[PDB]
C-alpha cells in the first residue's frame, strides 16, 4: 500500500519537509510517526516566570550527522543511541546548541528523520525508535561506583547481551536493574522501520514529556535516538558493501528560559 | 571576624572584587534563617513563587553610588565578575533620594514547586544566588565618609506559596 | 526646568527601562534623545530573501561594561570611542554575540546609558555622543601602510590635537585626510551632556542608517560611540578622586539574517 | 563677513561680567569654567551662496 | 598663552575687569569661526535675523 512504484522509488512515497533555511528530500519515504499523537506546542512553561526566549527561527532548523556504519557483520539487535539534547549541545549543534547552554532550562520535541540508502539486491532490516527514559553510559565507571558517559554518542556499537539485568554495576551478579530492557519489546515505542527493500528513509516526531515543563540540560537527556539492526545485511558478491548511516535532526518549536554565561565541561 | 554577622551590607570608594556580596537563594541560607520568610518557610516542606529583596542605603545624604544587582540561575557557576553577573536578572541602582530599592528574584524552576530546604546534600532541586556589586564607586565630597553601611530585608513578594505542612530540626539555641 | 528637587537627585528625574531580563534606574536624569527623531522598526531588510532571526528576546537587553576612569589630569576635547557592534562581539555580548557571528548580517540600532557618578563639591562637564561613520583606530600601522586596530576599544585615552587633518597616515605632512573631525563641532551628532552638577546619567537611542539595509559586522561598524570631557574634574582634597565611568548598551530590536558557523580572529 | 577692513556694516560685541561674585563654601573649589555655544535662532537667514577663501589648514 | 583658546568662559571669586570675555559680533570673528553657524554662514554673501549665544555653567 501507498502509491505505484518501483526498481526506482515514486509518487506518494516523495515527501520534502521544510523547516528554516533547511529543506528536506525523499523519493522513497513510508510515513512519519509523530509519536504518540500530538506534537508540541511552543507552549511556555507555566514553570517559570521567565517570558523565555520564543520562536527563534536559526535554530528550528535540521541539523545533520553521521551515526555509524551498518555492516554483514552484525548480530541482531546491536545498538547504537542518541541523546537528545545533549548531541546538538555545541559546536555541531548551530545556535540552538549556542542559545541551548546560555540558558538553565528548554523544552523542545524532536523531529527525525534517519537515512540509510541501499540497492534492490540487499536484505536487512533496521529498527528506528525514539524512546525517552532509556540508557546510554558508553561504561562501567573508574574506580569509583557511578555509572561512565552519558553525553558520549556511542562511537561504536553495542551488544545485545543475553540478557537485560541492564547493565548493572559494582562487581556484583545475581539479580537484575532499574536500567532494564526488553530489546524483544522494543516496538512500544513511536518507532518505525527501516527495509532496505521498501525503506530507503525513516521519519518521527516527538512532542516534549519529562517529570518537570522543562527541564535542565546539564544533568538529564529526556529522550535517547537508538538506530540499532534487527535483520543483517547480507551482500553477494559485487556490491556496495559499505552501509553508511545517516540521521538529521530538528528540535520543534524549543522554548528556552532562565538564561545566564555559557556552560563550561564535556571530556 | 569573629563570626560576629551584623545587618549592612556595607561599602566603598572602589573596586570590588566580586563582591560585595552573595547570598544564594536556597531559602535555608544562613542569611535567609532567622528571618521570618525563612522561618516560616521551614515549617512548611515546599515552596513557589517568586522572592523579594529590599535594599535600603544608610549613607550620608551628600554621597552617592551605583550598584548592579543580579539573579543567576544554576547551570554554569558562581560568577566570579560582574561581567559574568549581568547576563542575569538584574537592576543597576541609582543611589538618590529615594532610599531603597526593591529587588525580586524569580522563580526560575523546573519543578512547579521546590523543597523549602533540608540540606541532606545539595540535589538538583536548589537554586539561587543573588550578588551585588558597585557599577560605578560609592563617590563622597570633602567633609563626609569614607565608609557606609547599607541595611538587607528578604520577603515573599506577591506570587510565594509554602505547602506541606511539617516541623522541622530540634534546635536549643545558643 | 525639571521636577523639584535637590542636594539629593528626586521625582520627574527618577526614571527606569525594562527590556529582556534586565532592568534598568537612575534617580538624577534629565532626559533620553531619540537621536533623529525614529527608532528601529524591526523592518526585515527587503535586502535579503532571508526571512531572519527576530524578536529573540534573550539578546534585546542591557549589556554593561567599564569603558574608563576620568581624572583630574585630562586636558579638554581628549576622547574615548566605543564602536557599536564590534564590542558586544563576543563574550562580553551574550547570546546577541553569538548568534551576532554566526550570522553573515545583522540591522540593528542601539539604546545607551552612560553613568558617571560624583557629589556636589565637584566641577566637571562630560560629553556623551554617538556618531556613526567615524574613527577609531587605535594606531599607524606596522611597517606596511593602512590603518592599526578598528574593533579594539581604546584601552585609555587619545590626545585632543591641535589639528584634525584626521591622523592621515603613511609619514607625510602637509595638508590633511579624509577622518576629519572638528571636535568643535562635535555637538550635531545626538549628544547629551553629563554635568556632575546636573547630571549622573545620559541616555541616549538611534536609529538604523548605514549605506545598506544591513551592513556586514566583519569590515564595518556603523556606530562608534565617544566617552569624551569638555571640563575637567577639579577636587577639593577631601574628596572621591576617582571618578568610574561605567556604560551600559542595549541593541533594540536586531535583525538578523543571512546565517552561517562561527567568525573565526581579534587581535 | 570678508573683512577687506571694517567697513562700517559690521556689528556687535557681546560682553559678559559678574554682578555680584561666584561664591562658594568650604570644600570648594576657587575657580569654574563654563561652556560657549552659538547658534542662528528663529529669525536667521543666509542668502547669495558664494565660495570663500582657500585654506588647508594647520 | 600659548594660543590654545579652549571652550569656557572661566570665571572668580571677584571683580572683573572689564570682563570675562568680549567677542563681538562679526559672524566672521575668531570665535564664531570654526562653529557651524560662522561654518555654514560663510558659503553665503548675505545674513540676517537674531542670533543666539547659549552659555552653560560648570
Amino acid at each position: 500500500d501507498q502509491n505505484t512504484e518501483e526498481m526506482e522509488n515514486l509518487s506518494d512515497r516523495v515527501a520534502s519537509d521544510k523547516a528554516g533555511n533547511s529543506a528536506t528530500n525523499t523519493q522513497s519515504t513510508v510515513g512519519r510517526l509523530c509519536g504518540y499523537g500530538k506534537s508540541h506546542h511552543g507552549e511556555h512553561p507555566a514553570s517559570c516566570a521567565d517570558t523565555a526566549t520564543d520562536k527563534v527561527l536559526a535554530a528550528e532548523r535540521y541539523y545533520t550527522i553521521d551515526l555509524a556504519s551498518w555492516t554483514t557483520s552484525q548480530e541482531a539487535f546491536s545498538h547504537i543511541r542518541i541523546p537528545l539534547p545533549h548531541v546538538l549541545a555545541g559546536e555541531d549543534g548551530g545556535v540552538f546548541g549556542a542559545t541551548l547552554r546560555r540558558h538553565y532550562l528548554c523544552k523542545t520535541g524532536w523531529r527525525v528523520q534517519v537515512q540509510c540508502n541501499a540497492s534492490q539486491f540487499h536484505a536487512g532490516s533496521l529498527l528506528v525508535f525514539m524512546a525517552p527514559e532509556f540508557y546510554t553510559g558508553k561504561g562501567t565507571k573508574t574506580g569509583t561506583m557511578e555509572p561512565s558517559d552519558p553525553f558520549t554518542m556511542d562511537t561504536e556499537w553495542r551488544s545485545p547481551q543475553g540478557a537485560p539485568t541492564g547493565y548493572r554495576y559494582d562487581s556484583r551478579t545475581g539479580f537484575f536493574a532499574t536500567n532494564h530492557q526488553n530489546q524483544w519489546q522494543w516496538t512500544v515505542y513511536p518507532h518505525q522501520i527501516l527495509n532496505l527493500r521498501t525503506n530507503t528513509t525513516v521519519d518521527l516526531e516527538v512532542p516534549y514529556v519529562n517529570v518537570a515543563p522543562s527541564s535542565s540540560w546539564t544533568q538529564h537527556a529526556n529522550w535517547t535516538l537508538v538506530v540499532a539492526v534487527l535483520s543483517p545485511l547480507q551482500y553477494a558478491t559485487g556490491s556496495s558493501p559499505d552501509v553508511q548511516i545517516t540521521a538529521s535532526l530538528q528540535p520543534v518549536n524549543p522554548v528556552f528560559n532562565g538564561l545566564r554565561h555559557e556552560t563550561v565541561i564535556a571530556q | 571576624t569573629n563570626n560576629k554577622r551584623y545587618p549592612y551590607f556595607s561599602a566603598t570608594n572602589s573596586v570590588p572584587a566580586t563582591s560585595m556580596v552573595d547570598y544564594q537563594v536556597a531559602l535555608s541560607c544562613s542569611c535567609m534563617a532567622n528571618s521570618m520568610l525563612a522561618a516560616v518557610a521551614r515549617n512548611f516542606n515546599q515552596y513557589r513563587g517568586s522572592l523579594n529583596f529590599l535594599f535600603v542605603f544608610t549613607g550620608a545624604a551628600m554621597v552617592k553610588g551605583k550598584f548592579l544587582i543580579a539573579y543567576t540561575p544554576p547551570g554554569a557557576g558562581k560568577p566570579t565578575t560582574r561581567d559574568q553577573a549581568m547576563q542575569s536578572t538584574y537592576a543597576i541602582w541609582d543611589l538618590g533620594l529615594n532610599s531603597s530599592f526593591n529587588f525580586t528574584a524569580p522563580f526560575i524552576s523546573p519543578t512547579h514547586y521546590r523543597q523549602t530546604s533540608y540540606t541532606s546534600p545539595t540535589i538538583t532541586s536548589v537554586d539561587g544566588w543573588v550578588t551585588v556589586w558597585q557599577l560605578t564607586p560609592l563617590t563622597y565630597p570633602s567633609g563626609t565618609p569614607t565608609n557606609s553601611d547599607i541595611l538587607t530585608l528578604v520577603s515573599a513578594g506577591d506570587d510565594f506559596t509554602l505547602r506541606m505542612p511539617i516541623s522541622p530540626t530540634k534546635w536549643v539555641p545558643q
